[PDB]
């Protein structure tokens, strides 16, 4: 506190406060949580309409990085739009150099190391932005990831990033994630959502869920639950 | 701690004459009895509730502080 | 205080962080160095915090050509980045002229490297000053440099903490014409007027000059030194 | 359970026992520092020392002592111990030792 | 003199010692080996405490950070 | 008092500066400890991991890191400065072997970290990377090593060593535990590396929340211990 | 979920003699197996003292006869293995143990009158081992002191003896003195003290009795008959007046205990040497206090 | 180095009147009330006896040294 | 820090997760239950690390007591208590407290 103007300086007893105040710019974002099964991973993000003339798919969250490699952001929506611009060029020169796709466990420590720079000068500051990584090979299954504004990043099971950090993961824990088959992930996703806060103090809301596995054969694309609609209809079954 | 009535030169207590308190005080409890609910004060729910919890339940329910057998502040 | 900064004068008189530049080097290890009629003997204080350190992995007395040492009294990380620059240093005169530098010629030059972080202003001056001895053309030298960019030549001196004890007493001490066994004798026996408990064969590092060349001292001769010998 | 007994015997045993103050012979053994939390701690096992004897207590608040001339400050010294005269050793409790 | 040591433990090995003392410490050093004796319920102070009431007293230089020496 | 030079990196009057001495009590918003023993002709590293979540992984935690193929280390302090320090290790590692032709030593090594720390300390305008390191590796002709750096620039080899929160009560430990002339005959050493970490954080660890790094004169590649042979080492201590 | 475990200890214990002892032995590390697991409440502490009930059960067994050993290297066996058996960092210090060696020191006290000095001191040198570390806090602290009184009598007492007693005395207060037992405990070292004629130590080791006073209520011939050993400790010097003072404290109960040798004893050993102190003011009014009695006249050194 | 017990030491074998001051509890806030006590020491010690005035710190204020523009 | 102001000083500690059950069961005394009590699953499920705020939770325990007409107090309520006070506990700022 006066001593937490420059990203670098200490405090007295030994911490950033920049660093500090930008993690909980990510607490007043929406929640978005990622999950994977056993092959593959889906993710899937609570996007809230701002008035009524949101034109029903504009400012999505849900990026496209690579073939195989998408985001899952949260936060500052224009911070995003350039981190994820840094992903999109890093596995460019990745195959232009080596001929195959980058893998996720590279991938993650290259973006996470230039989350990293921008914590370290008093020109810039950090980054107010968090996000998922999932992806999915034959010779290395799914991995799933997770990006703080420090630049920490290690892999999980499943995740939540928003102001449900906490109230989410609670019931993402009882679910049998090792053995089930991601079509029967795609209609447990829409009900975490739908239980925690969806439009009860806020105003609307839409759902969007994509999805990475063996069976798109490793391409990332948005489901197709607008065919058969099938995550609402379970979901909202759930309100006793 | 007794207003009693003292003779002036012997000083020796005569009468007793207790329990008396002046006009300032006396004005000083409330006749007015304002108009004022609960649904003309917004957002402050919480404090509404910590309010009654605090107050109001032991000037209603003397008992119910005594046979679960705490103490309200 | 005026001072804050590097860039500007006081109203009154000098330059106010470069005083307390030379704050750091008085809460320093203790050193000495005499310079005799036949070398130059160097001789500074070495204690670790523990007995898990060991003693023989960081030195104090650091060879920079084959006739000249250098020891310090300041911080040691800074002491590294001066040491490496006066290595490169030196080289680069033997590139030109091919002859080994004389020892007045380094300090024309590593105090204008100290010179240069007292610049404008957003670096700090080193906490660290030196003693520079050796042979050249005979006659043997020791010099003194400091974080402001002076230099001196010695007959006898004494750095870090304490150091008005030991000068002091090397005022009380200090003749012309010894050998350099005679020097090493007065050099020990004026560490052990400011060291501490025990002086062991790891407690102190003692480097000399003779006319061939520069040499430290291996701890069998030092302890077969300060056996007995005062 | 180890700091109920750690703080009994350093306070017992010297005023118990003073005649091995002059087997060997110094005076003060003047006390410990509790510090840590607020907690219970700090109210709570002063009453653990009260088990045996005690009782005295008393209050510290480490403020009416505190005046800036320390003329009235020795007195006020003093002054606490015209009840711990009254008695043998008087445990004056003190609360909020560093605190303003 | 004021303090009953009454033992065979020559004191002069500390005063031949090195590590210079301020004034007030030696009345630390005397005192606590008092405590050192009393506390583990001897009568007499035996000095096989003085050597660790010594020890105890002189490290003070507590942390320095290994740094600036 | 000062007061006067906290809040960027220039002199105390008398004698100092707290920029780079705060990063020391940066360490401690780790909340670990780390515990390296060189004993005889081995090199044990031993760290505790500690999981919070059940939805988080158990590959993707561990702080040994594999510099070169005999030189490993393990990193206190924070999480983020502790990486970007490993990818210094790991480039120079490299350079040394393309420059010079053979295998870096473990004691050149810490001299090219704390160079690169010590600018950050002298020339201002970056944050100087509030963590630590400690090394291993085995020397020809010199046995195995245990190199320690420090956020201010400092280095110093030593035979057994604590870092993170706990040194202060460790390293009395082992100051009493190397005082007596025992053989350290390669459980002599892992024995008293969880023995000093167990007492002191006051654990005695179950198998699984540990980590233990090791290398030795009969196969000088850095090895991760498999979580089998941790509990053969853990039902050996205790008989 | 452990009542296998007991019902396989009731297998063992008939085949104490149809099977070998190894055997049970090797039944053993699965009961151990499950105290392994001992996870929240299935095979935890409370069915935990049932397997190390029945364990000490077949250990008294094996070795009721005079091949002691294996009941004493299973112990160094499980003692030193019950960190890494039950829960780690100081499991619980809590019935995991204690009643099953305090069965067994109470199994002490039963020998100690059958089997011979040798094999029972070999079996209090191992148990000393473990005592040492813990399970003599409270409940029962006395598991080492019941058995360092009989160390002591052993060889009935010796220099040593009161060594091993002197270097044991504050463990239980620094368990928890008992109002009587603690008492009783902390008095007896002293005439050990004096076996060793020691007596500076006697009397600061004694003034720590002096708090704890009016429990001699509940107690026959034990509290004020003591202190004829506490006379025997100022016997030394020349402090006559001081004893004359503790006659007249413990002249009360062989008048509540209505005697008339001991009782009487009480006025003529009180009566003697009021008379050998020296002159004081004290010792004017004392006898101007004890005489004028109605009990004096009994014996003609009232004429004295 | 033993100052104070010196100072202890010699109002022993005196036949004076020994005041001792700390030197810290005059330099406070009251502007004013710190030079007057520098005079209520003085009127009670030259109305007094002989008499020792044993100020204890001066580490603290003793050295002008500069003109003070603050 | 000589032998005479502070002879021997002492740290108090704020968690053990297990001398939260001695403190707990305390201030589970003089309130009417059934006796249905699972003290561990409080604890378990407490995270206060402060026991002067553990008596905090026992009294809002009671609290949800007054709460629903219960006479007694059922295991739910000390699970209540510990979402309510807790909580609260975290929503503070000015956190560095440290004696020396
Ligand atoms: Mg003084």
């Amino acid at each position: 506190t006066g001593y937490d103007l420059s990203a670098s300086t200490f405090s007295p007893d030994g911490r950033v406060f920049q660093v500090e105040y930008a993690m909980k710019a990510v607490e007043n974002s929406s929640t978005a949580i990622g999950i994977r099964c056993k092959d593959g991973v889906v993710f899937g993000v609570e996007k809230l309409v701002l008035s009524k003339l949101y034109e029903e798919g504009s400012n999505k969250r849900l990026f496209n990085v690579d073939r195989h490699v998408g985001m899952a952001v949260a936060g500052l929506l224009a911070d995003a739009r350039s981190l994820a611009d840094i992903a999109r060029e890093e596995a460019s020169n990745f195959r232009s150099n080596f001929g195959y796709n980058i893998p996720l466990k590279h991938l993650a420590d290259r973006v996470a190391m230039y989350v990293h720079a921008y914590t370290l000068y008093s020109a810039v500051r950090p980054f107010g932005c968090s996000f998922m990584l999932g992806s999915y090979s034959v010779n290395d299954g799914a991995q799933l990831y997770m990006i703080d504004p420090s630049g920490v990043s290690y892999g999980y099971w499943g995740c939540a990033i928003g102001k449900a950090r906490q109230a989410a993961k609670t019931e993402i824990e009882k679910l049998q994630m090792k053995e089930m088959t991601c079509r029967d992930i795609v209609k447990e996703v829409a009900k975490i959502i739908y239980i925690v806060h969806d439009e009860v103090k806020d105003k609307a809301f839409e759902l969007e869920l994509s999805w990475v596995g063996e069976l798109t054969n490793g391409r990332h694309e948005i489901v197709p639950k607008d065919i058969r609609e099938e995550a609402e209809k379970y979901a909202k079954e759930s309100l006793k | 701690g007794d207003l009693v009535g003292v003779n002036k030169d012997s000083y020796l207590i005569l009468e007793t004459l207790p329990t008396e308190y002046d006009s300032r005080v006396k004005a000083m409890e409330v006749d007015e009895r304002p108009t004022e609910q609960y649904s003309d004060i917004g957002g402050l729910d919480k404090q509404i509730q910590e309010l009654v919890e605090a107050i109001v339940l032991p000037m209603n329910h003397k008992e119910k502080f005594e046979n679960l057998g705490i103490q309200p502040p | 205080g005026y001072s804050f900064s590097l860039t500007t004068f006081s109203p009154s008189g000098k330059l106010v962080q470069i005083e307390y530049a030379l704050a750091a080097v008085a809460g320093g290890a203790p050193s000495v160095g005499i310079k005799a009629a036949n070398g130059v003997v160097l001789a500074t204080e070495k204690k670790q915090k523990s007995i898990l350190y060991d003693e023989r992995s960081v030195h104090k007395v650091e060879p920079i050509t084959k006739h000249i040492g250098l020891v310090y009294s300041g911080m040691g990380p800074d002491y590294r980045v001066l040491v490496h620059r006066a290595r490169k240093l030196a080289q680069q005169y033997y590139l030109v002229y091919q002859e080994p530098i004389p020892t007045a010629q380094l300090v024309q030059r590593v105090a204008s490297v100290m010179q240069e972080y007292t610049q404008s202003g957003g670096v700090r001056p080193f906490g660290v000053s030196l003693l520079i001895c050796g042979w050249n053309e005979g006659r043997p030298y020791l010099f003194q440099s400091d974080p402001s960019g002076a230099y001196f030549a010695w007959k006898a001196t004494a750095m870090g903490k304490n150091y008005v004890n030991g000068k002091t007493f090397l005022e009380k001490r200090y003749n012309e014409d010894l050998e350099l066994e005679d020097a090493i004798h007065t050099a020990i026996l004026t560490l052990k007027e400011s060291f501490e408990g025990q002086m062991t064969e790891d407690n102190i590092e003692v480097g000399i000059c003779n006319e061939a060349g520069f040499r430290r001292l291996t701890p069998t001769e030092v302890k077969d030194y300060l056996a007995a010998i005062a | 359970s180890e700091q109920i007994r750690e703080l009994r015997e350093v306070i017992e045993l010297p005023l118990t026992n003073p005649e091995l103050f002059q087997r060997v012979g110094i005076i003060p053994p003047k006390g410990c520092l509790l510090y840590g939390p607020p907690g219970t701690g700090k109210t709570l096992l002063a009453r653990a020392v009260a088990s045996q004897l005690d009782c005295n207590f008393l209050k510290v608040v480490s403020s009416s002592i505190v005046d800036k001339y320390i003329g009235e400050s020795a007195r006020l010294i003093r002054e606490m111990f015209n009840y711990a005269r009254d008695h043998q050793p008087c445990i004056i409790f003190m609360d909020e030792i560093d605190a303003i | 003199s004021k303090m009953n040591l009454s033992e065979e433990v020559d004191l002069e090995d500390y005063v031949a010692r090195p590590d210079k003392i301020s004034g007030a410490d030696i009345n630390s050093i005397c005192q606590e080996s008092g405590m050192l004796a009393v506390r583990e319920n001897r009568y007499i102070v035996l000095a096989k405490d003085f050597e660790k009431a010594y020890k105890t007293v002189i490290k003070k230089d507590e942390q320095e950070h290994e740094f600036y020496k | 008092s000062a007061g006067f030079d906290r809040h960027i990196t220039i002199f105390s009057p008398e004698g100092r500066l707290y920029q780079v001495e705060y990063a020391f009590k940066a360490i401690n918003q780790g909340g670990l400890t780390s515990v390296a023993v060189r004993g005889k002709d081995c090199a044990v590293i031993v760290t505790q991991k500690k999981v919070p979540d059940k939805l988080l992984d158990s590959s993707t935690v561990t702080h040994l890191f594999k510099i070169t193929e005999n030189i490993g280390c393990v990193m206190t302090g924070m999480t983020a400065d502790s990486r970007s320090q490993v990818q210094r290790a790991r480039y120079e590692a490299a350079n040394w072997k393309y420059k010079y032709g053979y295998e870096i030593p473990v004691d050149m090594l810490c001299k090219r970290i704390a160079d690169i720390s010590q600018v950050y300390t002298q020339n201002a305008e970056m944050r100087p990377l509030g963590c630590c390191m400690i090394l291993i590796g085995i020397d020809e002709e010199q046995g195995p090593q245990v190199y320690k750096c420090d956020p201010a620039g400092y280095y110093c080899g030593f035979k057994a060593t604590a870092a993170g929160v706990k040194q202060t009560e460790s390293t009395s430990f082992l100051e009493k535990k190397v005082k007596k002339k025992f053989d350290w005959t390669f459980e002599q050493t892992v024995e008293t590396a969880i023995t000093c970490l167990s007492t002191v954080l006051s654990i005695d660890f179950k198998p699984s929340e540990i980590e233990v790094g090791v290398v030795t004169v009969e196969n000088p590649k850095f090895r991760i211990l498999t979580e089998a042979e941790i509990d053969a080492h853990l039902v050996a201590l205790a008989e | 979920m452990a009542d296998g475990g007991s019902e396989r200890a009731d297998g063992r214990i008939v085949k104490m003699e149809v099977d070998y002892s190894a055997t049970v032995d090797q039944r053993l590390p699965e009961c151990a197996k499950l105290a392994k697991e001992g996870r929240l409440q299935e095979v935890i502490e409370t069915l935990l003292s049932l397997e190390k009930q029945t364990r000490t059960a077949s250990d008294m067994v094996s070795t009721s006869r005079i091949l002691v050993a294996v009941v004493k290297m299973c112990y160094e066996a499980k003692e030193w293995d019950l960190l890494n058996e039950n829960i780690m960092l100081l499991s619980k210090r809590r019935s995991q143990l204690k009643q099953a060696v305090a069965k067994m020191v109470q199994q002490c006290c039963t020998y100690v009158e059958e089997i011979t000095d040798l094999p029972i001191k070999l079996r209090l040198i191992d148990t000393l081992r473990m005592v040492t570390e813990g399970k003599i806090y409270v409940e029962i602290e006395r598991a080492r002191l019941t058995k360092t009184l009989a160390t002591i009598k052993e060889q009935n007492g010796d220099v040593k003896e009161a060594a091993s007693i002197l270097q044991e005395l504050q463990v239980e207060t620094y368990g928890s003195m008992e109002k009587k037992e603690r008492v009783e405990f902390i008095l007896e070292q002293m005439r050990l003290c004096l076996a060793v004629k020691d007596y500076i130590r006697t009397q600061i080791i004694s003034k720590k009795i002096n708090t704890k006073f009016f429990q001699e209520e509940n107690t026959e011939k034990l509290k004020l008959k003591y202190y004829n050993l506490m006379i025997q400790l100022d016997q030394h010097e020349g402090s006559y007046l001081s004893i004359c003072k503790h006659y007249r404290a413990i002249y009360d109960t062989p008048c509540i205990q209505a005697e008339s040798e001991k009782w009487q004893q009480a006025l003529k050993s009180v009566v003697l040497y009021v008379i050998l102190a020296p002159f004081d003011n004290e010792q004017s009014d004392l006898v101007h206090r004890i005489s004028g009695d109605k009990k004096l006249e009994e014996i003609p050194k009232y004429k004295d | 180095c033993g100052k104070t017990m010196l100072a202890k030491a010699v109002a022993h074998h005196t036949t004076a009147a020994f005041i001792r001051v700390v030197g810290s509890e005059f330099v406070q806030k009251y502007l004013g009330e710190g030079p007057r006590m520098v005079r209520d020491v003085f009127r009670l010690a030259k109305e007094n006896a002989p008499a020792i005035i044993f100020i204890d710190e001066i580490d603290a204020i003793a050295t002008k040294r500069f003109d003070a523009q603050t | 820090l000589r032998p005479g102001r502070l002879d021997r000083k002492i740290h108090i500690d704020l968690p053990n997760e297990q001398a939260r059950l001695d403190i707990l069961k305390i201030h589970a005394g003089p309130i009417t239950k059934h006796g249905e009590i699972d003290y561990e699953a409080i604890v378990k499920l407490s995270d206060g690390f402060n026991g002067a705020d553990l008596r905090n939770v026992c009294t809002e325990a009671g609290m949800f007591a007054i709460r629903a007409d219960h006479d007694f107090v059922v295991q739910e309520d000390f699970m209540k208590a510990v979402r309510k006070v807790a909580d609260s506990k975290k929503l503070e700022s000015k956190l560095d407290y440290k004696p020396v």
